[PDB]
RNA sequence: AAAAGGGAUCAAGACAAGUCAUCAUGGCCUAAAUAUUGUGGGCUAUAGACGUGCCACAUUUUCCUAAACAAAGAGAUGCAAAAAUGUGAAUUUUAGCUAAUCUCAAAAAAUAGGAUAAAAAUAUACAAGGAUUGUAGUCUGAAAUUCGACUGCAUGAAUAAG
């Protein structure tokens, strides 16, 4: 689960540009992206096998790369990460004061 | 034409066409049980095929007025014809403006 | 000429033939995360007929577990990828039925009866039962797993000559 | 009539079998849902279009449609000039 | 004796009995009922 | 229904029936905006038991003729009888003759009435017309 | 499945009946008694609720040996107005045994209940008072709903 | 008006009193039971059907057989649950003609079911157009008698020992 | 501890097992299903309307012999009577609240 | 399992006691049209005639 | 294998290939099975040599591809010959069965011709 | 029980907002016609283009099997049971009820099993989909051709989530 969100102010970094700035979010906020980026991953995967266990094994599946470290939500997520890093200087910004 | 009482018994609105489907309504009164011999032996597959073909024509012969499928609901108050409920022979508004004032009987303003 | 909007038209090894049916009929008779049941017995030639192991679980021998997979006894349905040595409940029908079992064969009888009940009562297991203690006292186990592959016309069949009955050959074979 | 066991739709025609050789001037008629019987077949209708009578001979193939089905209602839409 | 239909429209008898409860909560005027 | 000893059951409130109605507020266009209409028929029932046929029609004859304005009212009556009806509705015919003796005043007309000519079909469709049509 | 018409064709396009199959033929006649076993043995026939289409005639057979052995003078009969049954059916199981299989008793759920926590597949305290809830909500024992509820959750 | 209906309740009512005549229950003979509707004093078309229920049982005349054979006859007019077989008639003007006719049809079915030519005895009484309804009870086991509540003590001290 | 439902039993009318344990949640809470013997009959509503139904029913007679629960059933959610009721279609809406696409031009 | 010519005859047998159509084959004797229950005096007094003004 | 001059694929259904010619559909195609004992669901490879001979010749005789086509587009040309408001639309390409041509008539203008597919 | 919810209601004024085609009404026009009646036709036409809807593009879908749980409303201008017939639409024949009684009437998703895969792109493996059209029928009604709603058989278009 990522530790901030980004959201943009309308119109306050430039000639008709948005003010990124990061926020943190809380725990629920938190597990819901992390869920729902697993089901983006489990969704665009080909199908295996038949019955029913076709779809809860293709998420186990992916709780268990993601333990393992092998995922694709890992460079899902230090990617949203270093936004946050590169614009910790825009919550002193002059356009928000 | 031929259908249209010499003298006007209509208490209701009178209109063009309210007079010309009250004319079906008494037309289809008078000929219904004629009509009605007319469907039986066209259906009756019993009978000889001469004896349904002569019906099948006679019934072609009828005049208009007597179909009673040219029967169509009118409003009283306004004369249209769109739109009419058969609860009360009015159309959709005269029934809501009568129904606020108090005229129809029982009908209310629906809450819940 | 029409002039409206019209959307433009514009990656991994397929399975082999009947992968994917094999996958959901498989049957995990194993688990290693489980943890080994101190003190469960295994079965013996003459331990479903007891009464006094009613209400006891006991393991199945590996030697079984080779006959009862070999002719479809087990099911996907059923849960024996849960635990780690497939083993079974020593009912209060099932020394019911292998007593009358054990002295059939012990005088050349034969029963003959219809195991019945409502949705997952154990009906099916209590043939994997009957067919354990054939087994392990050396009986002649003919089982016919599904009925179902016999009627809903999905098999090889022929006819005999000068008869009104139908043969499965397919099916005889396997 | 839609439903065969209800026979046709008849409609009083004059449809008067002349002698041989005598000429007959074609049927004038309105009934354009008269279903085209066999026994009337090598006649000359005129079946009105709404506007104006359009002249048919009745044929072999016809025999069981609509003398309407002969005489278009409407004029083919074309575009431009 | 008696009929046997008339017998058959006495058995249905599960009717609740008239309680004559007593009253222990209190209670407010009734409305305005207009004509 | 006391005084004439008839043990009477009720007021059971049986199910209201409720007719809807959905109505443009416009006589024209507009019709993004309706308004919603009823009539909701609010109605009781009174069931009595082993009660005497000629008293229950007395009771029903008080009712009718003081009658509350608003209301509409329907009864099923229920009777014994023995078997053969026929014989018993041919012999009640000089009983209902002496009582009638004292009513016939209200009915008068020509003699050899020529008016209504078929009595039976007069009836017939003299009684659709009062009806209303059916 | 094999008490009622196959869903095979013959040459003249006429449903193939489930006994007219060689191999179910030879079921169907030691079940019945027809082919006599002579060094004896055993054979069983186990019905299935999953996937099988309800034949009056097997269930009615299966409901009149339960009351011939269970001492009632009033067996259930054919309904005479009813098209649905098959003689064939009723000649097969005419003489058969029948074995009702039910919920497990509350101490035959016990001993399954704790192979499944010694497992470590249930992680709670099997007691009389916990024996007994799952015997509960597993419709008085039924061994397939006390699974749903103790092994297929998603609180372990 | 309210005074209106005061005055009648206590001047009128009374009298009301004096021509009234007990309930008297029916005799042996007495088998039908008819029913009449009124709309008091409303036309209403629905006014002329005159219901008719008895029960073959009721007729001491007729046997075993011939009671069986008036309800194969009656078809969809008998009620298996109950025993009665319930018939209307609104084909004429009047109710009285409404109610001479099954006077006359309830002779013609007990003639009919005389009939020795034809007992219909191979007919099974067919209940097809019927609906059986079920009805469940609170179980007898369960309720909490002098003796059960011995019996359930027993099995609570049994618990115990068991999990001790 | 047998608990019949509308005739049936608690398996055989529940199919989701999550209904069979709000069913008789109320002796589950307070851990009592092996002293009680409920008979319970239903009318209207769904699967689980039914079941949170006889959450509430089980709930009040239990009361009626142990009135010093209710502390404990307050907490396990089985003497709350949710009123949430479906919302009636409003003319001009799709349905309670859903409206029908709304064109600007 | 009861024959169905022995059926009719107890179908029979009711059509005599309630004095009803008997047509075991189906045929379209065009009855329909019998039982139907005339609608023309209901519509022909739909529109209140003229009364004292 | 080949069936009537058409050749098939090993892993097909043998009910999906008589369902693919011109004017055999589910029930045509059932009746051919059944008359040679074939079960709905094999596949074109289980078939022996001789069983496949048969088919060929019991396809020989059907209202097929070329057979069938011709009486539908005799029922059309009939239409155009005898001057049926039915046939101008066939010749015109636009809808033949009543159809509101304001808007939506894209498969009317493409398939609708005298010289239909079939 | 309770931290309740929804409906109706929502002013004046403005938009010379809509309606003189509900009705009503002033002025101005038609009065052998701008009035009245019937037959058939049209309002259903179709190059291009714009609005709302339905539905589909298979792997949480669809298909097959089975012994669960609703509410509300309708039937005197009628709802129609159970039977018998047809593959089906439906027909034949009317038991009851004009109704908390009888009838429409059956809930579906769901729950639990089962079948199918190189499930469209390796052309001898063309998926799902149901447009278009041929043909034989049924129902309503003088009447189904322009121009109806359904049913059987065959035909099998676009459509890779925009
Ligand atoms: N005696 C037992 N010991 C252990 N597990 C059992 C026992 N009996 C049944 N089970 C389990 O119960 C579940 C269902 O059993 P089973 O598959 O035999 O049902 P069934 O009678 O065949 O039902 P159906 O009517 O659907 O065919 C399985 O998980 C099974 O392991
Ligand atoms: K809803
Ligand atoms: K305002
Ligand atoms: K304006
Ligand atoms: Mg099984
Ligand atoms: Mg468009
Ligand atoms: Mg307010
Ligand atoms: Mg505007
Ligand atoms: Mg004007
Ligand atoms: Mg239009
Ligand atoms: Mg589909
Ligand atoms: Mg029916
Ligand atoms: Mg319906
Ligand atoms: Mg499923
Ligand atoms: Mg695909
Ligand atoms: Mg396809
Ligand atoms: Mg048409
Ligand atoms: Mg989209």
């Amino acid at each position: 689960a990522p530790l901030i969100k980004m959201r943009g102010y309308k119109g306050l970094a430039g000639g008709g540009r948005s003010l990124e700035v990061p926020q943190p979010i809380p725990a629920r906020q938190r597990r819901s992206t992390a869920f729902k980026w697993i089901l983006d991953v489990v969704n665009k995967k080909p199908s295996k096998g038949s019955g029913r266990t076709m779809f809860a094994h293709r998420v186990a599946e992916e709780i268990v790369a993601v333990v393992e470290g092998r995922s694709s939500v890992w460079d899902k997520r230090m990617l949203i990460h270093k936004l946050g890093t590169a614009n910790r200087a825009n919550l002193n910004s002059p356009a928000l004061q | 034409s031929m259908f249209r009482a010499k003298k006007l018994d209509l208490g209701c609105f009178t209109n063009v066409r309210v007079l010309r489907d009250h004319s079906k309504r008494k037309a289809f009164l008078e000929a219904e049980p004629e009509r009605q011999a007319l469907r039986y032996v066209i259906r009756n597959t019993t009978l000889p095929a001469r004896t349904r073909a002569v019906a099948q024509l006679q019934l072609t012969q009828m005049h208009a007025y007597t179909r009673p499928t040219q029967i169509r609901n009118r409003c009283i108050l306004g004369g249209k014809s769109r739109g009419i409920l058969r609860d009360f022979k009015m159309t959709r508004y005269n029934f809501r403006m009568n129904a606020l004032m108090g005229n129809i009987p029982g009908v209310k303003k629906a809450s819940w | 000429q029409k002039l409206r909007f019209k959307k433009t038209k514009k990656s991994g090894k397929p399975p082999l033939p009947g992968e994917r049916k094999a996958y959901r009929k498989k049957i995990v008779l194993s688990n290693n995360n489980a943890l080994p049941v101190p003190g469960l017995e295994t079965l013996r030639p003459n331990d479903l007929a007891k009464q006094d192991n009613v209400g006891s679980v006991k393991a199945l021998p590996e030697d079984v577990v080779d006959a009862l997979r070999a002719m479809e006894a087990f099911k996907p349905t059923q849960c024996w990828g849960i635990f780690r040595q497939p083993s079974v409940l020593i009912r209060q029908e099932t020394v019911d039925l292998t007593k009358k079992m054990k002295a059939a064969g012990a005088d050349g009888k034969t029963i003959r009866m219809v195991i019945e009940g409502n949705r997952v009562t154990g009906k099916s297991l209590l043939l994997l039962q009957a067919m354990t203690h054939a087994f392990m006292n050396d009986w002649v186990v003919l089982h016919i797993p599904e009925a179902q592959e016999l009627t809903t016309a999905v098999t090889e069949y022929a006819p005999i000559e000068n008869s009104p009955l139908w043969t499965q050959p397919t099916y005889t074979l396997k | 009539k839609r439903s065969v066991w209800k026979g046709p739709h008849i409609v009083p025609l004059p449809i008067q079998r002349p002698e041989p050789g005598k000429k007959i001037a074609p049927i004038r008629t309105q009934a354009r849902s008269a279903t085209i019987l066999p026994n009337f077949v090598g006649l000359k209708f005129q079946v009105h279009n709404g506007k104006d009578y359009i002249d048919l001979t009745v044929t072999e193939e016809m025999v069981g449609h609509k003398l309407g089905e002969f005489s278009a209602t409407r004029k083919p839409f074309i575009w431009g000039k | 004796s008696a009929s046997v239909i008339f017998s058959k429209y006495i058995n249905n008898n599960n009717n609740k009995l008239i309680p004559f409860k007593i009253k222990n909560s209190d209670l407010g005027r009734t409305r305005y009922f207009p004509p | 229904a006391y005084y004439l000893g008839l043990p009477a059951f009720g007021p059971v409130p049986l199910p209201r029936m409720i007719e809807r109605w959905t109505v443009p507020k416009s006589h024209f266009i507009f019709k993004k905006s309706q308004e919603n209409f009823e009539r909701v028929t609010l109605r009781r029932l009174i069931q009595i038991k082993d009660g005497h046929p000629e008293t229950v029609q007395l009771w029903l004859a008080f009712l009718q003729k003081h009658a509350y304005y608003g209301i509409g009212m329907k009864a099923n009556v229920w009777e014994f009888s023995k078997l053969g009806v026929s014989k018993a509705m041919d012999e009640s015919k000089s009983e209902v003759e002496k009582l009638l003796e004292t009513r016939w005043e209200h009915l008068s007309h020509v003699s050899d009435m020529k008016g209504v000519g078929n009595f039976e079909d007069f009836l017939a469709k003299e009684r659709l017309r009062i009806s209303g049509g059916r | 499945h094999i008490m009622k018409v196959s869903d095979y064709r013959n040459p003249a396009f006429e449903l193939i009946h489930s006994h007219d199959l060689a191999l179910v033929k030879l079921f169907t006649d030691c079940l019945s008694g027809a082919t006599v076993m002579p060094n004896g043995g055993a054979v069983l026939g186990a019905t299935t609720r999953g996937n099988s289409p309800r034949s009056a005639s097997m269930e009615l057979a299966i409901a009149q040996r339960e009351a011939e052995k269970a001492g009632e003078k009033e067996v259930p009969q054919r309904d005479p107005y009813s098209k649905k049954y098959d003689d064939r059916v009723e000649a097969v199981m005419k003489s058969v045994e029948i074995l009702r299989l039910k919920g497990v008793s509350k101490t035959e759920a016990r001993g399954l209940l704790e192979y499944w926590a010694a497992s470590g597949m249930l992680k709670k305290r099997v007691d009389e008072s916990m024996v007994s809830e799952k015997w509960t909500l597993s419709g008085n024992g039924v061994v397939g709903e006390m699974e749903r509820a103790s092994l297929l959750t998603m609180k372990a | 008006e309210f005074r209106e209906y005061a005055r009648i309740a206590v001047w009128e009512m009374p009298l009301l009193s004096k021509y009234a005549k007990p309930f008297v229950p029916p005799t042996s003979e007495e088998v039908l039971r008819f029913r009449y509707t009124t709309y008091m004093g409303e036309f209403h078309p629905a006014d002329r059907k005159v219901v008719v229920e008895f029960c073959p049982k009721d007729l001491r005349d007729l046997s075993e057989v011939q009671q069986r054979k008036l309800m194969k006859l009656a078809g969809p007019r008998y009620n298996p649950e109950k025993d009665i077989i319930k018939m209307s008639c609104e084909k004429f003007e009047h109710q009285a003609q409404n109610k001479r006719y099954l006077g006359d049809l309830i002779e013609k079915m007990i003639a009919a079911a005389k009939d020795p030519k034809d007992t219909f005895e191979d007919i099974p009484l067919d209940t097809r157009h019927h609906t059986f309804t079920k009805k469940i009870s609170f179980p007898k086991e369960w309720l909490l008698t002098e003796e059960r509540k011995k019996e359930l003590e027993a099995a609570r001290q049994q618990a115990l020992l068991k999990d001790a | 501890g047998e608990v019949l439902v509308n005739g049936k039993t608690l398996a055989e009318y529940f199919g989701r097992v999550h209904d069979r344990e709000s069913a008789v949640w109320a002796l589950r809470a307070t851990n009592r299903i092996d002293k009680y013997n409920v008979w319970v009959k239903v009318e209207g509503g769904g699967t689980t309307g039914q079941a949170e139904a006889i959450t509430l029913a089980i709930a009040k007679a239990l009361l009626a012999h142990e009135p010093a629960l209710k502390p404990a059933l307050r907490r396990a959610g089985c003497v709350t009577r949710d009123p949430r009721k479906v919302e009636r279609k409003k003319h001009g809406h799709v349905k309670a609240r859903k409206m029908p696409t709304w064109v600007k031009r | 399992s009861v024959p169905r010519a022995r059926l009719l005859q107890l179908v029979k047998a009711r059509c005599e006691l309630f004095s009803t159509t008997f047509n075991p084959e189906g045929i379209r004797t065009g009855n329909k049209i019998l039982r139907q229950r005339l609608k023309g005096p209901a519509l022909a007094t739909y529109y209140p005639r003229k009364n004292v003004g | 294998v080949f069936i009537l001059g058409v050749n098939f694929n090993e892993h097909k259904l043998v009910q999906k290939a008589l369902e693919s010619f011109y004017g055999l559909g589910q029930q045509a195609s059932a009746r051919i099975l059944a008359k040679y004992s074939i079960h709905p669901r094999a596949k074109m490879g289980t078939l022996p040599p001789k069983i496949v001979t048969a088919l060929t010749a019991e396809l020989s005789t059907m209202t097929i591809e070329n057979d069938a086509r011709r009486l539908v587009l005799d029922n059309i040309k009939r239409l155009r010959d005898m001057g049926t408001y039915r046939g101008r639309r066939h010749a015109m390409g636009l809808p033949v069965r009543g159809q509101q041509t304001r808007n939506q008539i894209a498969n009317a203008r493409k398939l609708n011709k005298i010289e239909r597919h079939g």
